[PDB]
């Protein structure tokens, strides 16, 4: 009951979700080869939320992965943990979206938008009750971006009256990995924010700069950077798999982080965060959990929140604990950050607890903050987009496969809109 | 799954070639008859496996004259090419540009595309095509105008890579060379997506100071181009964290359609013995391939300023320090970027560690980069070579023998102007502009 | 005879998808909504009679063919026109027919260029060359 | 009881045979050499529907197959599974003919039928209950579809108050194997049209697509096509052949499907259709078998049922299952795809079950439908056959063997009147 | 079970037929004495069996000039042939229709109809007739004339196959040529349902290109002509999944009664070095059998349409690629076929692989095609012989020999009337009509 559907577009969709049906099949202690192997049978009284039930008991998660490319497919097929993907859901093209938006949205993406959409139309009806759609994509490359906004604007005509979340990879500050970067990101937030009811922003370095100093960590390759993004992302859904004191469900979180229709867009976090020499010297409790994800430090976008005012905060705790402890640090957090807290909203913070901790952990916890700081990021890129555009440059690739002059001018003119009402409440009394 | 074919003209573009495919087998573990002892495919890409165990590159060898395709006919590789693909004239075009596209060239270039789409239709995702041909020579820039004009028409929007050889500034093989190079710049500037730049100066100067060779001959500097071919086309043939394909390099390096000339650059380039010696750290190769001495053109990027750039590893590498080492490069002050391009870094990571062939130069290296610079100091080439053209055109010298083979003195004026519009455009962007 | 040009990587010059669509509805005046619709070639057939009296019978092809054994005959048709006035651009035949927008939107570019060379600013009615 | 006798035609018809009947024999546990070796007795119970006892408790299929050219009927005695067959039947000519109507029916014809008639009279003096005749056959080939008309027409003029059904291979749009087959095709469903009951056109391009497409195979050969033909042919008859929950006969299907007697040319469908790899990942399961059998990329005719509206349908269940779901999902597909169905016909789906599942699968299913997307079909062969005849091609060496042109003329009038009512029934409120 | 029986005219057909029986033998298996070491009968059709192991071919070698037919007499193959066969007479007809026809052949065609008769009634599932002659030659000529008219009258309604030679535009060995082609196509276009057309010019080319002799001397035509004849009988000698006859061809490719010279082309023609570096798809075997320039008479099918065409494919050869490259080709450009005829393909596979012969020039090929074009394209053939023709009886050459042996002037005027009518009706009928 309640399941979602998992949809899984570019190449960093691909890796983080390669990453995140591992730590799925540990949490209900699935056999790689798809078998159940696990030991309680709580696990197994809510498994169709996620996997799919098949002949001799076999299970197939929901999943649908798709790249304009073959060489991803290439990797989780060849690779281990590949033999339990459904092979029909490995959709792919033959040649890559060239970090373009015009052959991932228009070109490119019409051929294997029909293919895919056919598959989701299937995995649908052999649904009971559908929950909503979970997508994980790039705002940076070409079929990440580009088809990955085709899907959303497709499925939502399908199915208006459903929830789906985005987990971007929103682009740096710093370094740039590709050149041609805000025109990709200003076109894609242009329909983001219109077919999509919530989106987790993620960057890269503040995730290197977690790996760095509170992981202790000197070479966090890409394995053990997607491991900490698939931790945020499964624990947001872990209130409804399993049993708890405060339920919670993927369509509580949107009432009460949404003040507003087009502000969206969260910043996550995980806590504890430790090393493996340090792990001995603390001892894990209630108190600290609070402490260590409210700090700019431990976030998981690169946007200070001292520059800023918390709008609405949820806070979904794990493991086991008492209901006083989680209660009486949240009052106590309120009060003493008073100073960064919205004053036209009251008691802005929603606990939710769950039952079954973590493997390898007695309790943790997913911290996700509708601040008001992400503002900053909007106005650097909608910065960058400017003053490459008025010098007309690297746009003669994409007028030449469908576009125009007039379509970026609306997506400028929609990226500053949000801009200005997202500190206007901010400044609001 | 994804195929591209390489076209080689010329004896540079055969030579180049020659030492290139000796490459490929080495990479993919091909035997020089053609059987063999990441990989499942790999090969598939270049070597249309047959019937047999056998594979049979996906190269097509043209050239006017004789006597270097018979060489490589009689050569150790003598079992592998298909001997139809070997294509020959009967006499080469004498460094003349009018001989090799008006008079000579068009008897043979119909046989040639006869080859180009028996192989094309045998593939089925075609990205696009790679050609080697150098710039001085009359069958390496007639003919390879000829092939650009025919190629385009048949297939309309494809990848087209130039692998040229631009004329060195004081180094001179031939006479006529400004006259050579200024008319092929002119007619190949609408047909290629993509040319990379090589000079043979300074890529001398490379192998006498960092390898510390003194006996530099063609066959050392062949060598030493062909790693950078590969590494352009190493993330279709294998793995890595964050992969790359022949489009994206059209994309991002291209900020006008004129403005498409990058020149390469590789990392590291040791000798035997100085590699223990060396550390070789991801954060210093990415310096060693910035410094102005590397560059595999002559002219110092320090006189002008960067529009893109276009990294790419192999190996032992992780992104923590790739993105690390490439911030602090951005912050030094001899690396200054355009103010239209706030972003001007493209990164892709392989986990392919590159090879070396038996008797080379270069040492076992588990790390390595490839950095393609569209930069605005390639205007300084472009002025150079048209003072020559200009200082010999004006008496009206050597002429004769391109008007009374087919060509025109009017045509002449046509691509003189032509690169006088092009060497403004360079600077006249590269520049900055009010508001 | 008839004159060629090729198109490989033009700026200002290429057109956007919406305006493509407007310029082969104003021309022969009829209700495309989609540029993928071009998949018939039933206006590709009555381009060449404007481009050059003649030199097509508009009587072999056919504007109401829906399946697509259907599709391909009216591009034969078309076929032969290109080598009657000698234009020497091969169609991917086997592309266009499947009605997908990558390759329906580069051929009509190209043709776009192809009309513009061969245009003389002759004007006629082509409802009454359709009926 | 209720017994069949089996005539095959042409090279088409005798291929089709040889598997249908290896075939037959693995779904009765009946060994090559014509002894019985299975285990069940529910598959002797009833053996004389298809076979015939005989002495030492041999049996022989009650099958008469015949072509012109020897080939075919070398090929089936020394090749394996041709010890069984009774070599009387084995009737065949010097000659073939050469794909001509008239070396057909009229040069040939004469002796082959009156031999064949023969045969066929012995045989059915054998049978004590006859049910009807089946004929499998090609309509574009020369001795297959003119000597299975005359074999038609005189069974026909012999035994008026029996069934009999035809199992046509209908031509293709794409590519057509012989340059002469519009007048063949034309004149055949004229006759056909004339004097059979029931006819399941089947066509080569769309089994080609569906062996390619669903079950991915490279290389899809005769054999794996003749298979799929077979598979059809025995999950039609193994409703009598076999007891069942609700049984149905031939002669209730024509009942349920034919609602007027120019219109009886169905399109069939099988169900489940999967590739080697692809069979673990997957429910058996009435909801997912429904729902392949009703799309229009499972259909062994090249007509998409998409451009037209099914007038009648039936579908026939094999194995154990539930009325309940199977009723259920009927009644759901009729209210889903209404638009696709014809108004003044209320409750147009019969739905038989059966007991015995096919050999190695749980369950599967056979879907008949009668459509109007023949229309098309029809509409292009008169095309072809209107233009080939106005140009007068081809014609005299069918004039040279005893035609004229009056019966071309008034089988194409009769193709055109056919097809018009075709549609004109199609479009009646 | 199935007999046809092969009459071969002439040196060329005597020649062709040796270089054919001998293919058969070693498709067959059949030792040169005649004894032996799909297949069990095959035998049967070709090769009557005796009471012994021996086997006899159904073979009928007739000729006026004693030379040819004592070489084969006394040639290798001397214990298989039925010594009564081989018919021979005293003097040839020197180049002279009127003394094949009139004055010399009406002195031998009683045995040899005798002899034909006599292997006829031996068989009782006579099929047809392989008639194996020339058009230049004199007694090929008349002598073909005068069997087709005698093998009409005895038996009404049967196959009669032709394989002709057609004289090349500009290489010639005789001089009467235009006489004696006019005056044999103007005799027997009535009696012969299907005569399939072969150039020696083409053919010369085929082998100096493809397979790459230059050296081809007449026993390398031979070969290939006979390659071409077995591929068409396969389908009677062998089992296949789609088995066609001689019936199926005659009524496939006659679509009216003058039009019935359809021509010929086989592949894939390569020779052994080149084998290993091809891969032999069915596709690409269809490609390059539809290719212009493989076409075995000079005439390029571009210059006009196809009216039909048969596909006979043997070996390992699957149905769905078969009928997919089909498709493709019929999208294919190239290709245009006339209005009234939408389908225009007849495709036949069979299960047997090609045998190579040894000492052969072709290599062993899992796969083979062998296509039958009726097209248009012949008009072009017919004018330039007319024109010759016209030119040469302008002012009455060689008339004086072709009279005195026994002829007419009328005779040549009806002829010359009668080919005007049959080019002016293919003209006629290629050409489209509105209506
Ligand atoms: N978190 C995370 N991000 C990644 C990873 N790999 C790449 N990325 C980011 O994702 C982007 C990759 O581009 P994609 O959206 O995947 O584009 P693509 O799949 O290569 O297809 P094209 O856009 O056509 O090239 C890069 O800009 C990286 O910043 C990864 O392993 N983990
Ligand atoms: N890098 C490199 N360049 C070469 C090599 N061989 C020749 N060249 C270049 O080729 C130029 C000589 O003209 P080519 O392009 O070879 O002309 P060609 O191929 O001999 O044909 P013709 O012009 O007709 O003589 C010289 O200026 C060299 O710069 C080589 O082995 N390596
Ligand atoms: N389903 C199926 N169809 C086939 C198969 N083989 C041939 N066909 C079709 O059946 C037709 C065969 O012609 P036939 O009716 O058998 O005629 P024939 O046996 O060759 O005898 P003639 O008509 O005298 O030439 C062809 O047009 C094919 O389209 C097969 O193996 N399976
Ligand atoms: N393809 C092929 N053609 C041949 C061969 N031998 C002869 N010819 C053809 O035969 C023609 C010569 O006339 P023939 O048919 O041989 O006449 P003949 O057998 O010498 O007898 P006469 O006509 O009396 O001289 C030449 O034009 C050749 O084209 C051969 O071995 N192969
Ligand atoms: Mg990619
Ligand atoms: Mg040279
Ligand atoms: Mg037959
Ligand atoms: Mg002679």
């Amino acid at each position: 009951m309640r399941e979602i559907v998992h949809i899984q577009a570019g190449q960093c969709g691909n890796q983080i979700g390669a990453k995140f049906w591992e730590v799925i099949s540990d949490e209900h202690g699935i056999d790689p080869s798809g078998n159940y192997v696990g030991d309680s049978d709580l696990q197994l009284e809510r498994i169709s939320v996620y996997y799919n039930e098949a002949s001799s008991h076999k299970y197939v998660p929901r999943a649908i992965l798709v790249d304009l490319e073959p060489g991803t497919m290439d990797s989780v097929r060849s690779g281990a943990f590949g033999h339990l993907f459904r092979p029909d859901n490995f959709i792919f093209g033959q040649s890559g979206a060239g970090n373009n938006w015009a052959k991932g949205h228009y070109t490119e993406g019409a051929e294997l938008v029909d293919s895919v959409l056919d598959v989701v139309r299937k995995e649908c009806e052999n649904c009971d009750c559908l929950q909503g759609f979970q997508l994980t994509h790039s705002l940076g490359g070409g079929t990440g971006s580009g088809m990955g906004t085709l899907l959303i604007s497709k499925v939502r005509e399908e199915y208006p009256d459903r929830i789906m979340n985005t987990f971007s990879v929103v682009p740096s500050p710093k370094v740039s990995d590709t050149v041609v970067e805000p025109y990709n990101a200003t076109l894609s937030i242009h329909q983001l924010v219109e077919n999509t009811d919530e989106t987790y922003c993620i960057d890269n370095e503040a995730l290197y700069d977690i790996c760095f100093r509170t992981l202790k960590l000197a070479t966090p390759t890409y394995g053990d950077l997607n491991h900490l993004v698939s931790a945020t992302m499964s624990g947001v859904t872990t209130s409804l798999r399993f049993p708890g004191q405060l339920n919670a469900d993927l369509r509580k979180l949107a009432v009460n982080m949404v003040p507003f229709p087009r502000l969206h867009f969260f910043m996550p976090g995980f806590a504890p965060l430790t090393a493996r020499g340090s792990q001995q010297y603390r001892a894990l409790t209630v108190p600290e959990l609070t402490q260590q994800m409210f700090d700019a430090k431990n976030m998981m976008a690169a946007c200070d929140p001292r520059h800023g005012r918390y709008l609405t905060v949820a806070t979904v705790f794990r493991g086991r604990m008492s209901m006083k402890e989680v209660d009486e640090q949240m009052l106590a957090i309120q009060s003493k950050n008073s100073s960064y807290f919205v004053e036209w909203i009251p008691n802005n913070v929603k606990v939710a607890v769950c039952d079954i901790p973590p493997r390898g952990l007695k309790m943790s916890s997913t911290f996700i903050g509708n601040s008001t700081a992400i503002q900053e990021l909007f106005k650097r890129i909608s910065e960058q987009f400017t003053a490459m555009f008025r010098r007309k440059a690297f746009l003669h690739w994409y007028t030449g496969e469908g576009m125009d002059e007039m379509e970026f001018t609306e997506a400028e003119s929609n990226m500053n809109d949000l801009v200005s009402e997202y500190q206007q409440y901010q400044d609001a009394t | 799954m994804r195929e591209c074919i390489s076209i080689h003209v010329g004896q540079a573009g055969v030579q180049i070639g020659n030492a290139c495919w000796e490459l490929y087998c080495l990479e993919h573990g091909i035997q020089p008859d053609g059987q063999m002892p990441h990989h499942h495919d790999s090969f598939n890409t270049f070597f249309s496996e047959t019937g047999a165990g056998k594979h049979v590159p996906r190269a097509v060898f043209v050239d006017l004259e004789p006597t270097v395709i018979d060489e490589v006919r009689t050569g150790t590789y003598r079992q592998l090419f298909h001997p139809e693909q070997l294509i020959t004239g009967k006499e080469d075009a004498a460094n003349n540009y009018a001989r090799g596209h008006y008079t000579i060239g068009k008897e043979i270039i119909d046989l040639v595309l006869d080859r180009i789409r028996k192989l094309a239709d045998q593939c089925t995702g075609l990205q696009g095509f790679l050609v080697f041909h150098s710039f001085g020579g009359g069958t390496g820039s007639g003919f390879t105008s000829l092939l650009m004009e025919r190629l385009s028409v048949d297939y309309g929007k494809k990848s087209k890579l130039e692998f040229s050889i631009y004329p060195a500034p004081q180094v001179s093989t031939a006479v006529v060379e400004p006259y050579n190079s200024i008319l092929t710049t002119h007619t190949t500037l609408e047909h290629s997506d993509c040319a990379f730049m090589v000079d043979n100066e300074a890529i001398y100067d490379i192998c006498r100071r960092n390898l510390d060779i003194e006996r530099p001959t063609y066959t050392n500097l062949n060598r030493l181009i062909s790693q950078i071919v590969s590494s352009i086309t190493a993330s279709l043939r294998f793995d890595g964290a964050l992969n790359v394909d022949l489009t994206q390099f059209q994309t991002n390096l291209v900020p006008y359609p004129r403005i498409h000339f990058p020149l390469a650059t590789y990392a590291p380039v040791i000798s035997a013995e100085k590699a223990y010696h060396e550390q070789l750290s991801v954060a210093e190769i990415t310096n060693a391939c910035f410094e102005p001495a590397n560059q595999m053109v002559k002219c110092d990027p320090r006189h002008g300023k960067y529009m893109a750039c276009c990294l790419l590893y192999r190996g032992d590498v992780v992104p923590k320090d790739v993105n690390a080492a490439i911030a602090t490069i951005k912050t030094k002050r001899s690396i200054q970027f355009v103010d239209w391009c706030p972003t001007g870094f493209k990164v892709g990571i392989n986990y392919q560690p590159p090879t070396v062939v038996p008797g080379g130069d270069l040492a076992k290296v588990q790390r390595a980069v490839c950095m393609l610079s569209n930069t605005t100091a390639i205007a300084e080439a472009w002025a150079r070579l048209d003072h020559k053209f200009d200082l010999m055109y004006a008496k009206r010298a050597f002429v004769h023998w391109y008007v009374g083979e087919g060509m025109e003195e009017g045509e002449f004026s046509e691509a003189r102007e032509d690169m006088a519009a092009l060497e403004k455009d360079y600077e006249e962007v590269g520049v900055d502009s009010v508001e | 005879m008839a004159v060629n040009v090729y198109s490989t990587s033009v700026t200002s010059e290429n057109l956007s998808r919406h305006d493509m669509l407007a310029w082969v509805n104003d021309s022969l005046h009829l209700n495309y909504t989609k540029i993928e619709q071009l998949c018939s070639g039933a206006a590709y057939c009555q381009f060449m009679d404007m481009l050059f009296p003649g030199c097509v019978h508009l009587r072999k092809v056919k504007f109401q063919a829906k399946l697509e054994h259907e599709y391909i005959h009216n591009f034969k048709v078309l076929q032969a026109a290109f080598k009657k006035m000698g234009v020497d651009k091969i169609i991917p035949v086997e592309k266009l027919v499947k009605g997908k927008f990558q390759d329906n939107f580069e051929f009509i570019q190209w043709f776009k260029k192809f009309f513009d060379a061969n245009y003389d600013g002759k004007d006629y009615n082509p409802l009454l060359a359709r009926q």
